[PDB]
């Protein structure tokens, strides 16, 4: 429900 | 013990006891030895200073939301110590990475690793940015992931997930930073559709990877179309 | 400017910055005026979660250097000196502006209570020539603030089922006094468990989660 | 896993 960026 | 050995494994103690601030002054003093770091270092110092700027920009999203829901001065005051913090994190990181880590020399993995990393710091600053300064630090976290994006099109398959990251974080810049949602719909969309003719000559491993990012994009596309 | 330091608490414990938000309630006790039940609740919290993550990453660090390196050592020895240095600055506070003579029974076993908790948080990292000194200083705060709950409070009273909950840890893992431990434990909770039933509705919760935490305790020592 | 208080 929220944008992703990486995880790194 | 000080020496970069001895930094490095203090970085991996610091990680385990969930010590990140600790984790990214060893790994600051790691870098500083002038040696280039190998995958398994580059990724120590990443996840050392996302944790930190993560914690940082997260307090700052709280007071924010609790400035504009008010819409007294203790809330813009915190707010602004909060982000003098975050800055002065994310000039540490620009700072490593303009005086020892962006070179000429290196495969294209750790050349656009790099870059990405100074786009996505450069990003984090124009989050909490106003005025003229907001607009040349977008100015420059875009030319850092266009930098990035040519090197990893020329050099690197569609599969590949530090490209695949990269395009990720650079759209999610157009979207939410630069205002340009068709750019940035437009990039994860092709990121996704040339990595998707490539999937299936991967092995386990690789595909597990190339997977786990193109979910991230896909989960971007069903969120803004 | 206190009304500041504690709304600007209250804004850092929303954020989960613990570490500014101890920083704004030592502001505000530096002020002078006594604290009220949710200011000395706001600045038990604050320290706590600080402390609380010096003590976790130093047992993950011990954990490591007795499984296995002089970097262990020193990066133990690193986080131990900060956890005391936390430590420090309660005890300061405490001995300069919240521990007084006047004041209701249940404000003085409070801040009793939270001296022989940050002692108690000193004697788990000493090893040297000052631990019996550290041990016995939370044992000496523990002990005065259990005479004055026992005469002054009702049984089932939260401040001092939880100092009698912590003083039991204390004897337990500290003092090396299992038998001290699970006979305290046992008391508080049959003293408790005769009022029970007149308890108020304000205590309900906090009364009876740390009968909880006592009967878990004891459940786990026998 | 012993309890002190919260
Ligand atoms: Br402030
Ligand atoms: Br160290
Ligand atoms: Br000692
Ligand atoms: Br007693």
């Amino acid at each position: 429900s929220s944008r992703n960026s990486t995880p790194g | 013990h000080m020496e970069r050995a001895s930094l490095i494994q203090k970085a991996k103690l610091a990680e385990q006891a969930e010590r990140y601030e600790d984790m990214a002054a060893f790994m600051k003093g790691a870098v500083e030895k002038g040696e280039e770091l190998s995958c398994e270092e580059r990724n120590l110092l990443s996840v050392a200073y996302k944790n930190v700027v993560g914690g940082q920009r997260a307090a700052w999203r709280v007071l924010s939301s609790i400035e504009q829901k008010s819409n007294g001065p203790e809330v813009r005051e915190y707010r602004e110590k909060v982000e003098t913090e975050l800055q002065g994190v994310c000039d540490t990181v620009l700072g490593l990475l303009d005086s020892h880590l962006i070179k000429e020399a290196g495969d294209a993995e750790s050349r656009v690793f790099y870059l990405k990393m100074k786009g996505d710091y450069y990003r984090y600053l124009a989050e909490v940015a106003t005025g003229d300064d907001k607009k040349r630090i977008i100015d420059s976290a875009r030319s850092a992931y266009q930098e990035a994006m040519d090197i990893s099109k020329k050099e690197m398959p569609p599969t590949n997930p530090i490209r695949l990251g990269l395009a990720l974080n650079f759209s999610v810049f157009h979207y939410e930073i630069a205002n340009s949602p068709e750019e940035a719909i437009s990039l994860a969309k092709t990121t996704f559709d040339e990595a998707m003719a490539d999937l299936h000559t991967l092995s386990e491993d690789s595909y597990k990877d190339s997977t786990l990012i193109m979910q991230l994009l896909r989960d971007n596309l069903t969120l803004w179309t």
